[PDB]
Parts: C-alpha cells; structure tokens; sequence
C-alpha cells in the first residue's frame, strides 16, 4: 500500500485525464431527485445544472451518459470533491471491478454485457458509481443501460425506494446489474442450445471456431464476475459509515446472487468443453473408419500381389507342370487366404 | 522527425467510383494516424481517427485501414460533395506532421 | 451552453522581421481541459503543424522549422490562446488555423490526438 | 390466466373426505359442490386434474380468497419451483418428472399445492401420478396418517413426490451403468450422442433439484405460521432425502463427464491398433514384393541360373527377412 | 436401490446386505473400576440406562428388528431414527433431541488386489451416559479405543461418555486417513502405469479409481456436515470441556476433504496423460510405416519399369546393363535413409 | 510410503506430542527482544534460559527451529500455558493452515514453500505462530526462512517494527511469507512459460511427464493457498482482543495480496489445463506432416507401378510390338503423370 | 572472474565530468584515467564498454571499494535485472535490447550501473548504447542535469533506457499488426514460424520487464543515503512508465496467444482430408495392379489367346471396378 497519486504517463501532459475507450457518439445527463412525496426528473447537457444537487436534502440520482467528454467528468469531480485518481479510474475502462472506500464516498466500478446473436460477440460496457452523502453519481460510456426497472420504481412509487436514502438507490442499481447478468446467462443458454443442435450432426471447422469463441467469452465472464463477488463481499462485510447498518441484508442477497452467477458460469464452461470433446470424438471415429477401410484393403490384397510376384518371376525351373495345371490351384489358395482374412476381419467386427 | 508520403498528389475519378488514398510513414507510428479533408476556402474537417475509427458526424462511406506503416483511406462511393483535398497526419510523437495532400476532381 | 467555436484574429500584413501576435478566442468549452493547436498552410501548399500548448500543465511543443522564434501561451481566465511570432520571415506568408484536439487511446504506451474543431484562418502575409 | 400447458385430453376432479371413524370417496366428474367449504372439522383433501378449465381456478380463488398473483403464477410451466408464505395459506410449488426406457427424454409438467387449516388443495395436470401408495394406505387405514391434522397429509404428498424422484434417480443410475458398460466394452457412433444427451438430462435435473432443496430448507427452521410442531421430523426426513438427491445428481454429472473421455480414449487406441495392423502387414510384405520384382526382371544377361537350387535360396532369403521383420515387431511389442 | 417405496414412515424394517451374525458386547468403566464381558442376552445388559458412570454398548449384526426395537423403546427413542439406524443406504446425518443425540457414520474397507470399495454404516447413539453403536458385521475400527480403555492409557478413563463418543469418531477418522493413504498409493501406481506403459486396462482402472473417489467424496462430505454441526452447536449432553477435541476432529475432516479433492483432480488429469501417450505411440508407428513405404515404393516401381515386356528396350546393354539398376536403386535407398536421418525420423 | 504418512499416530491418545515429518538434523533457538530504543539477541541452545522472556514488558520474537525435539516444544507449551492439542498441531507437519483464537493467545498455522528451478519439484515447510500477550512465539522445521527482511528491520531501525507491539511483528512475518509466495508464483510462471514453448515446439514424453508434475504442483499449491485467504480474513475482520485496532488495515492489505495470489493461481490452473490439449494438437500436426509425406509418395508411385504392371502381362495380342515408340512414350506418360501429380500437390500446398 | 557471454572484446573508456558552470569530456583507452575521478564534487560519468577484459573491471573493483561478488555479477551477462543497496553505493542491473526487423530477432545486452558519491559507473559489453540523449543534455545544458548530483544522472540513464523500451514496443506493435493481418487471412507455412518467433520475443520481453519494474519500485520506495529525496518523484515517473510497458507487453502476449490458438484448432479436418486422399488413391489401384500381376504370371496353362482380342476384357472389367469404387466414394460425401 502507498499514498494515492495521479499516475504519470509517457507522451502525455501530467494534468490530462484520457478516456480509455471507443464510444464517442453521444452525451447527456439524467437527473432524478426524488423525495418520499414528490420527485422531479429531467435531461440536460449543461454540466452546471447538476452541481447544485450535491447538497440535496433528498436522494438524487445523476446519470452522466458519455464519458468521452472528459471536461464534464473533471468538472463534476472537482465540484463533488472526488479525488483525481478516482477520476482517472472513472475514465479508464480497461480495468476490473473494484471499490475504494474514502472518507466521504465509495467508488464502485462495474461492467455491463450485451450479447449479439450475429457472429456471437460479447461486448463490455464499464459503468461506475459514486455514493456520496446525499447523491449517487453514475457514469456510462454510451446510451443504453439496464437500470430501467429502478427508474420505473422511482417514478411510479413501487416499493420502498422513495422512503429510503441513497444507499437503497445504490443497492437497486447493483440489483439491476445482477439481473442483467442473469439475462445474459440465459442468452448464453440459448447459444449453447444452438451449438449442441449443430455440432452433433454438422461437424466442421466453423463449429470449432464457434466453440473456441464461446470458451473465450466464458473465460472473460468468469474473470469479470469473480471481482464482483469480491466487491459485494467487501460491501456488506466492511460496511462504511456511508452505508447504513440497515440494507446490509440486501447486499448479502446480491452476494448470494453473484455466487449463483459464478457457479452457473463454471457449469457453462464445463458444458462447452463437453461439446468440444464430442466433436473431437466424432472426427476421431471418422478417422477410425477411414483407417479401417485402408487397412482392410491392404490386408486383403497385398499378400495376393506378393504371391503373384513370387510366381511371376522367370527362373526357367519351377514346378509349373502340376495336376489341375497348378495355376488354378494357386488361385484357389489365394481365394482361400482372402476369404480367411475377410472372416478374421468379420470376427474382429471391422466393416 | 517522422514524415508521411501521400500518393497520389492529385487524383481524378468519377462519382460512384472507389477511391484509395495511401500514405506511408518513414518510421513507426502505432496506429496514431488521422485523416482530414479540406474544401478550398474552408477549414479542414476530421474524417477518420486512430487509422480505423470513423468520426462522429461523418458519412459511413469513408473508411480507414492500417497495414504496418501503410495507412489507406477508402471511399466506398464518391459523391458530388466529396471532391476535395485529403490529408494524412501522425500523432505518435509530440511533433505531429501532415502528408502533402491528395486532391480529387472529376474525370 | 452554445456551440463549440474556435475564433482567431489579429493576423494581417507585416513587414519582414516584424513581430505580430495571434490570439485564438475559444467558445463553447474551457481551454484548460483541452490542448489547443496552431496549423499553418502556405498558399498552394499542404497543411503543416507549427505549435502546441497544454494549458492545464503549461507544456509546450513547437515544430523544428519555427522552434525558438514562435512562443505559445494560453491564459485560463480569458479562455484564449496566443501564438507570439517574431522575426517573421518571408517564407511564413500563409493562413493560420487554430484547432482543438482530444486524446485517444490505442495501447497503454501509445497515445494520439485528433482535432475536432478548427477556426477559419487568419491570412498572415509578409511583403516589402 | 394464460398457460403454456399442452395437455387438454382429459379433465376430472378427485374429491374425498376421510375422518377418524369413517371415510368417504366421491371423485365427482365435475366441480358440483365442495362439501367442506372451510369446515375445519375433519381432515379433507381435494384435487383437480386439468388446467384448461380455468373457471375452476377462478371459482376456488373467489371462494378461498387466493391472491391473484399466485393464481397467475400457477399457470406457468417454464417457471422454476419456489415457495411463499402467508397467514391464511402457504404458496408451495413443485414439479413432476417421468423417465422411460425408449424415448430417453424426460417429460416435464408442474403440480402445485396450497395448504389451509384442515383443507388441502392442489392442481394436477396429467393423470397417472405416484400418489397410489398414499391413496391405498388412506383407504386401507394403515399407519398413523388417518389420525388428525392436515400438515401430515402435506408431508405425505411431499414424501411421495421425493420417492418418485428417488425412483427416477434409480432409473438414471441404471441407465448410467448400462451406458458406461457400452462405452467400456462396445463403443460405437450413437454412444457419443447418448452420453451427451444423458449429460444434458443430468444438468436439467440438477438445475431443478437445487431450488427444491432450497425450498425444503426454507420450509424447516423458519417457524411456519400454521403447522403443528409435531410434524418437524418428517420435514427433516424429506430435507435429508433432497440433500442426498442433490449429492447423487452431482456425482452423476461427474461420472458422465468421465464417461465421455473414456469413450474418446478407447476410440483413439482403436485407431492405434488399426495402424499397428496396417504397419505390420505393409512392412512385412513390401520388401518381399520388391525382391520378387527384382528377381523377375526381363534382363537377358541375368546372373541367376540353377545356382544350387536358386529358387529355394530366394524362398529362404524372403523367409529370413520376414522372420527378422516379425521378431523386430515382437521386440517393439506391436504384435 | 435406495427406496422404501409405499411404506409408512414409522416402519422399523431393516435393510442390510448381511444377516449372518448377531452378537452384543459391552464394557462399563469408571475412574478406577473397569468391566468387560460379552453376553448375547438382551436383558442381561439392558438395565444399564439408570447408571451414573459412562457405559459403552455394542450391538453388532442387527438383522433382527426386534432387538433394536426393544432398545429404542426402553431408551424412549423415536421410531423415525429407528428406521434411520435400521437402514444402510443413508448419508452420515446428525440430529439433536431433548435427551439424546443420533449420529450416522460410515466405515470403509478397500480391497487392493481386485480394486473395489466396500461401504459399511456404523450408527452411534449417545444418551445420558450410554453410548450405543450398531454395525452390520463383526470387526470394527474402534479397537484402539478398546485398548485405551482396557490398558488404562490416556485420559479416556477419567472423562465422561462425551469423550468416549469423541474417541470413537476419532478412530473412524483415523481409519479414513489410512484408507485414503491406500487410495494415494493406488493413484501413484496408476499414474506411473498410465505414463510409462499404457495399455487397454489402464483406462478401465482409471474409471474404477474415479468411481471409488467419487463414492468416497459422497461419504466424506456429510462427515464434514456432522462434525461441523457437533462443533458449532454443542448439545446439552455434550460437555463444554470437550469442545476442542470436536474442533480437532472437524479439522481432520476438512483435511480429508481437501486431499480427496486433490485426488479427484489428479485422476481427472490421468486420462489426458493417457491420450498424450497413445498419440505419441501412433506418431511413432506412422513414422515407421512412412519410412518403409517411402523406401520401397519407388524401388519396386523402378524394378517393374526395367522388367516390362515391350518389343524394344536397351535390354541388350546399357552402361554394362544389369548392375546399373541395382546400383541406382541402392543410391536412391541410401538417399532416402540419409534424408530421414537428417529429419531424425530414424 | 515416503514421508506423507497420514497413518502416523492413528492409535494414539490425543495430545501425544509426536513429530510427523522428516527434518531432524538441525536445531536452533533464537531470541530478539527489541524495544523502543534498544534490542537484544540471545541465540542459545537449551530451553532453560528462554522461559523468563514471556514476562518481560517488551516485544520479543522467540524463534525455535526444529520441531523434531518434542522435549523443547513440550517444555515451552507447558510453561507458557499452551494446550497440548496446539502443540501436537505444531509438530504435525501436514496440518492445514488455520487460525485459532484462544483466550490467552492467537495460534496461527501456515506453510512456507520452496521451489527448485533446475529440478521440476516442489517442497512445503510448515511454520506456526503463537501470539501470547507481548510476545510472538515461533516453531519451524528446518533452517531457512523468508523473514530476513523482518530481522533486518529489527537489527537496524529501518522501519516502524521497533515502535510497535508484538502484533505488528506478527504482521511483518505474515507479509514476508506472502511476498515469498509472490516470488514463487513468479518462478512457477517461468516454468509454465517454458513448458508452453516446449509443448508448442518440441513434443516428447518428458514434456508430458513434467507437465503432469507441474499440474500436481499447482493443484497442491492452490489447495494450500485457499485457506490462507480465510486465515487473513479471520485475522482482520473478527478482531480478537490480542490485536490492536490500528493493525487491522495492515492485515486488510495482506488479505488483498492473498486475493491477488488466488486469482493468479486460478489463471495458472487454466493455462496448465489447456497445455495438454495444446500438446495433443501439436503431435497431431506432426503426424499430419508425416502422413502428407506418405500420401505424396503413394500418389506419385502407385499409378505408375500400376501402369508398369499393365504393360508386361503374357498377352500375345497387346500392341507392345513398338507400335509408336512404345517404351519411350510410356516412360513419357509416366513422367507426365508424376509432374501433374506434383503440380496438384503444390496447388493443394502439401509441400 | 570470467566473461559468460560471447561478444567481442573492445575495451574503450569514456569519461564525462560535468558541473553547473562547464563540463569536461575526453575519450581514452587506459585504465588509469578513471582512477582519480573519485574526489571531484562535480558529478562524473565513467563508461567502460569492453567489459570482456576483466583486468580493467577488476582494477575498478578493488579501487572502488566493492565486493568481488558484484564484480562476478557484472561479468555475468545471463542475469535478470536486480538492484542491490550497499552501505556506500548502489548496484543496478539492466538490459538493453535491439530488434532487427529483417531477421525478427530480439537481441539483449546487459549494462550495469554503480552509483558512488559524486560519480557514476557504467559497464557495457558492445559498442553503441542509447544514452546519447543524456550525453547531449549534459553537453549543451539542455536541462537541469548539470544543476543536480549523480543520482540525477542515474535517473537519466534509467529513463533513457525506458524510452528505448518504448521504441521497441512501437516496432513490435507494427510487427504484431502485420502478423495478425497475415494470420487472420491468407495463412502460409511461414506465418506460423513468424508467430512462434514473436511469442518467444514477447516471453523474453516480459521476463526482462517485470524485474525492471521491481527494481524501480525498490528504488523509489526506500531512500538510501546515497540517493537524495529530490529524485524520488522522478523514479516514481520511471516506475509508472514501466507499468505502461508491462501492460502493453501483457496485451501483446494475449493477442499472440490468440493467433496461435486460431491456427492450432482444426487439425483433425486436415487429418481427415489426407486420409480421404490416401485411401481413395490406394483403394482403386491395389486391386488393379493385383489383376495385372495375376495376368503377368509365368504359368503356361493360362488362357491368353484371342478371346475378343484378349486384354480388352481385363481392361473393361478393370475400368468397371474402378468406376464402382469411384461411385462408392461419391457416397458418404467424400468426393
Ligand atoms: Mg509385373
Ligand atoms: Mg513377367
């Protein structure tokens, strides 16, 4: 451990925070300040319209879609007292989920996944949350998230979310993320069902490529889901003063959910390995059949050619004047040995 | 420093055709190459950055590629408003340099 | 608020060896969080990079052809960058474009920037 | 309200009332009229078969005050089993399964039950359940089931279901043993898809059993609202049975995972043996054919003559080269 | 076949593979007084439940339900655990009660020569100061406890029946240690066999070893469950002083589980080792076939070429004739041999 | 039977102090009674002059090397007031890592790992720590540990080891052990990389032999690593009275180090699992090359020997009577067939 | 003391004594020139390129008050980069790289640095280094290098070496892009060898770059009396640069492993193809040459007269059997 400082970079001025991503098509800010009685929501683009809600009596939810504009991120972090290294972590995308507990806020890094049925690619969007005393700050890369049910609960007064503080808002966001992971695993179920129905009767190299792609996706999901278990454990077992003594059982429930998700991921990886093994066994069996045909034809015919060669030389002194002309006896011997070899093959159950 | 050589320096093609403009780097630039276009009398406009990625707010007909130190801008289909001058630019170092340019006219 | 716009003014006729400063007014964004570039283009010539400035760190970078003569600076309060030219030779007669660039990521070691918005160009001519 | 169930061939109602002294069995062909109507005086058991007649469910919900949400959740087949608890009744959902020796595919359909004070209600979908021993021991008055209360009947229902799960597990074990013998002794083309399908069935059975173990764990030690405290050991027995079922399913998945690989290994060594035979015959016979071709060349200046029985000399040299080849393979232990 | 079918849950039927013997032996011990006698009469040793000193009761070979029913009724034991004890296809399970505690334990036996695993269940019942165990056969692993109590060694004689229960459980865990050592021996032998000299029976041996390991794990994990239950929650009959010994046995069980998982992983890798070895052997045999064929196909081809039956050829003389073909074929064969030597295929 | 005897001390009463390992050659007893300005080292051989150091009001690091001598361990346990079960745990080498919070002391079981670069092998030496009041006991089997950095910190006041109590010394020992675990992880990574290279390039029998050895080493190492996380989590989460509350964040840092160890070990396990599949694929590629050679030879020489045979039977009606340069034309046909077969194989890119 | 490696012995000594006011530089080839430079308060940079000749390095070893063990380490070139802190100086082991694009070869060269008070030692083994920018900075006073002590010179040398690693990463990035383009589409027999070479180079890179990060960490984390606290942030920056290098190397290795895997898959298809070719060719020909051999025998009774010109009948039956096996191989989708 050591003191937190803005890490230096080569070919880059010290004060620059760089968005480590590839989504640069959109930007907006969602604000949902809700009390137990009334709530007001809006969408803006000016940064300064959301700064007043830092010292908010009631919980407020700020959703800054689009971090490619680092200016808004830096301004919000400066106004909310966020550490510069935390802002660097927000803009950095190529990193694993984590939390860092500070004096005034907790900083959670999370991942969102979307599965495409065309060519079977898995895409990861990093989402980060900051739980201050009276607000939740959420940053996203691009438009399109999974917290729509939480928004519906906030707007329609379904549940206890309006009667609770920002810690319940954080819990609801994490729960929505876990539900998204469950739906993603269902989609992987559908993909594995398709792969099963294809591999058994249509084996080829494209099936190998698809199987390896699915295995890579499973590896990525495990690598990103294990730190989710770590982070939920650290949330409900190392509770800071920001998180109330209550709502801890909700964090425990989410931890149980992520344990279930990790176990499901492991079983999925085992199943895809089994599919690969089935394909290997099938191609090996085809190789067996080809080997069997080749060795059977060789076993049947090579003795025949060899004996034809033995009696096909020219020495001018051979017992070639025998009863029944000899040559028919040679053919009878060859037929007998050929049918003997065929009978041995039939006894060993080849062809 | 690092230099770009953009060829051809003047291109002629008709609307609906396919245009391939390639500029090579004297040394290594790790995909930190961006493409621009400038109609005469107006400031340049960004088209492609990172040698592959299409900018936000430009037509999808434009494309960019990288092959070692070779960078190619390809237009799927020309348009009457696409007849301008195209440039290269490297930004791997702190000293950024431009290609000599490639004009396009009708044929 | 409003749209991003880079505005350049102060470029015009000058005797050889005469020093004139160019100011790049900026609107729609804060100059502190971005890097402001200057780009020069002679009549019937390609684009050439001339200088750069990082306001949030005071880091400057100049092209070899103009290093030592041109000096770049940008005061945060006025939200405007300046490029002081002195000993302006006859070969420098051109039009000056002021731009704004953002950093993007390729690999951990490699970074590159691309210029979103340009101005309109101040025609700095040198004669007599 | 809406169900995905594909079974609508038959519809019937199984209603009967049994007391300490006398028992009645009616099994009316329609709803008619439920004789108890929350009498709470004698132990009763009402069962209905068929879900297409949704009027029965609506009527019993209106009479018994059943929540609309759980009633909607009844008409679901893709939903995993779960449990819910309320003051007047408990919401308990389980599932049925059946395995045959020909189709090699499990048949899945859902049966759920609702418990009320001195009133047991459940919805059945397909006739021919595993409840025959329970019905027979009710009719013949054996054991202590025909004594009192209704939670004992619920335990009997759950116990009959887990016994059906046990017999299905035993059939699965027999199939695994047969398939393992097939893999170890006579591998063939269909065995690989048989193994994969059986692995899929085991995965499905695990994904179904684990929520069942969770439900039976939630039933016990949670201090249920209205259940006699004297029926806890029976819930403990069914919980232990469910735990053993889960462990057996896990072992079944492991054994099938091993079975696929032992099949692949036997296949590979079969390829090895085939190549052994081919290499042996080729190596033994190709040089002999080459020698025969040499000693049959049409050259007129041919050195061979009656060189003290040159033909036996050729036969001897081919014999000795053959025997050295075969002893070389014997030393190599290929044959 | 583990199913009671349509039977009442309170059935006292017995389900055991062995019915040959039915014998009882008990030993009652105190701080300074010890007793040891074997009697086949149930009522001879039945009235010992009203005693202030710990007693050890052993009723082996319970193929008769009447004696176990009488023991349960005299001790006031519920018929459900009577069904539990009178069944052998049950996982090791623990349940508490107001006046006693019921324990299910498994005893094993491994046959090295034929490589099969034998499972036998031993159920221990502790009540007040009475310790009851029932076995299918004769011959138990609790013999070290017998020599401890008989020879007055250790601190077993001083303590109460709780320490006796601990001693019996510890003896069973030690038996698990020794049988797991035998399993490790078999794993070492099988890995050496599957590496050095693969054969047809190695794959069936690997399958059998995996079977034995999975059965062993299925037995051991409930042992972890029962020891965890006895450790975390102390029954009122179990003395608070003897909790650390139960913690020690819990650590023993978790160690057994860890090494069982290790053995499972090794046996899982053994089949990959076998596949690698058989692939190497296939590569070798194909190299041999390729060498022979590449040497001899062109030679017999040329032999056929210079032995055809056309009307005209250089048959009369060609660079002195017959030895030329033999020399050129020898040169071709040596060229192939040196090519293969350069490619180190020989 | 080797030295992995799990059947050791099976028919023995509890609390019997029996050593169950291999190291009996060396013995050494150390004392380091450092204070806020002074320090003392008393490295003696007899246990009779180390007992009065428990009552001293200053931190002390009593290291006993060599647990084969049951006399010294029994005497120290008797005088300090250590339960005999703890002592028999100390002697028992095969003990799983664990932490036990007794009323008067904190007893810790760990393992120290030794790796050999030249020989593909792995060892494991147990170490036990007992923190009782203002002292930290120690028992280890053989000479040689990783706690030289802590000894150097004690000798010269480099850090804060001399300004803290005994629990900080326990921390320093734990951290040194975890750092040695890092370095041995690096060594295992080196051998994994060399195995990947060898499997990819030069497959043989020794490759798969030492790959099996490596898989065994990693499974043993993972089995040992996993309880370490639980031990440290018990160390900082449920704080015992014997650990100062200021030391807890330090143990949290070491726990995070163990988290990283576990993740890296899982990555290594996945790579080693894929290693044998890579080996199978490589050997199959080699047999593909040799069979390509065989198929090429057979293709070039089978039709030619056929057509050599077809001209040469004892037929009288064959136009073999030099109809049109029969011998040279048939040789030219054979050469043409060989050339076109070579061209076909070049087109298929089999050479 | 012996030299482990194999490079050419070219014993050349460079001396660069500099101060804030002015510097002084001379290039000589005698050992005695660098002995009297242990007293000047002005920092002095000493180079000894020809480390092969152990005489000069030994004279340095006894004159500079260092243990012969570090002399053995200096001569040992097969050493990972590690740093040692001593009571009077610090010994740092680094590695310099040179990647030839033509041969795709990644060469290495160990350079060691020793920092005594008011002087810096440096031992190459081949002519040519990458610390020329530091030389220019010292010569022309381009920075604050002449305003600072020898710790700043050590920092500057390490920083220039890190910049060299950055240039190496740029070259390897270009190569990885090209090789990925060649592997993903249009494979060839040389691309696999290129990929193996790239993987070996990346393994060497990581094995040499992780100890460099550890050295920088152990350098700035603790401050020995030789180093001032002023350079600690500078060494922190160098440590961050090494973090960048390590992350890039890891990503590149992942990419290369993916390219290796995509080629490694699908070998059984090639095996099946070569089986198809060999079996089809060898099956339609062995019976044919068998018939040819039977009719090529030397028995006298065999009927070889007329019979519709003779050989036409055997040719006809031969073609018939050939097309029979051709049609058979058309089945099973082989052809
Ligand atoms: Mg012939
Ligand atoms: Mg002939």
């Amino acid at each position: 451990m050591e003191e937190k400082r803005l890490s230096a970079k080569k070919g880059l001025p010290p004060g620059t925070l760089v968005y480590t991503g590839k989504y640069r098509e959109d930007f907006e800010i969602e604000v949902m300040n809700y009390s137990i009685e009334e709530f007001r929501e809006f969408k803006t683009t000016d940064v300064e319209s959301v700064l007043p809600f830092r010292d908010s009596s009631t919980p407020t939810w700020i959703n800054i879609t689009g971090i490619h504009r680092t200016d808004v991120v830096q301004r919000v972090g400066e106004f909310f007292g966020i550490h510069p290294l935390v802002l660097e972590d927000i803009l950095n995308v190529h990193q694993r989920p984590k939390v860092e507990f500070f004096e005034n806020y907790v900083f959670i890094v999370l991942k969102m996944f979307t599965y495409d049925k065309n060519l079977h690619e898995l895409e990861s969007e990093q989402v980060s949350l900051i739980l201050t005393k009276n607000c939740v700050l959420m940053f996203q890369e691009k438009i399109g998230d999974v917290f729509d049910p939480v928004r519906e609960r906030i707007r329609y007064n379904r549940g206890i979310i309006r009667k609770k503080r920002a810690d319940y808002l954080l819990y609801s966001l994490i729960d929505a993320l876990v539900d998204d992971y469950f739906v993603l695993l269902e989609k992987i179920d559908d993909e594995i069902d398709v792969l099963e129905e294809e591999v058994l009767e249509r084996p080829e190299k494209e099936t190998v490529q698809r199987t390896h792609q699915l295995k890579r996706n499973l590896v990525e999901l495990r690598k990103t889901i294990w730190p989710l278990r770590e982070v939920l454990s650290s949330l409900y077992r190392d509770v800071p003063p920001l998180i109330e003594k209550e709502t801890v059982p909700y964090f425990r429930d989410v931890y149980d959910h992520t344990i279930q998700i990790a176990d499901t991921v492991e079983t999925f990886r085992d199943i895809v390995s089994g599919l690969l093994d089935v394909y290997l066994s099938s191609v090996s069996n085809k190789t067996n059949e080809v080997m069997k045909v080749l060795t059977i034809i060789a076993t049947i015919f090579m003795p025949l050619t060899f004996i034809a060669g033995i009696y096909g030389m020219n020495f001018e002194y051979m017992p070639e004047l025998r009863w029944k002309w000899g040559y028919p006896v040679v053919l009878a011997v060859m037929g007998v040995i050929a049918v003997i070899m065929v009978v041995y093959f039939k006894k060993k159950k080849w062809l | 420093d690092i230099q770009m050589t953009q060829s051809p320096s003047s291109l002629s093609a008709s609307v609906g055709d396919r245009v391939t403009i390639t500029c090579r780097a004297s040394q290594s630039v790790s995909s930190a190459v961006a493409w621009y276009q400038q109609k005469p009398g107006k400031a340049p406009k960004l088209l492609i950055y990172s040698a592959s990625s299409l900018y936000s707010g430009v037509p999808s007909r434009f494309s960019g590629s990288r092959s070692g130190t070779d960078f190619t801008l390809t237009i799927s289909s020309l348009q009457p408003e696409d007849f301008a001058t195209y440039y290269c630019q490297q930004s791997s170092s702190s000293l950024i340099t431009f290609g000599q340019g490639t004009k396009v006219e009708i044929k | 608020i409003s749209e991003v716009q880079l505005v350049e003014s102060g470029g015009g006729l000058v005797q050889p060896g005469g020093s004139l400063r160019l100011s790049c007014a900026a609107s729609g964004f804060n100059v502190s969080y971005y890097s402001i570039h200057w780009v020069r283009q002679a009549p019937g010539k390609g684009l050439e990079w001339v200088a750069s400035i990082s306001s949030s760190s005071g880091s400057t970078s100049y092209a070899d052809s103009v290093k030592g003569r041109f000096t770049i600076s940008a005061d945060t309060s006025k939200n405007t960058a300046y490029l002081q030219m002195n000993s302006l030779r006859a070969e420098d007669t051109a039009v000056y474009y002021c731009a704004r660039s953002y950093w993007y990521y390729i690999w951990s070691y490699s970074y590159g920037n691309a210029m979103d918005y340009w101005g309109q160009g101040t025609l700095v001519t040198v004669s007599s």
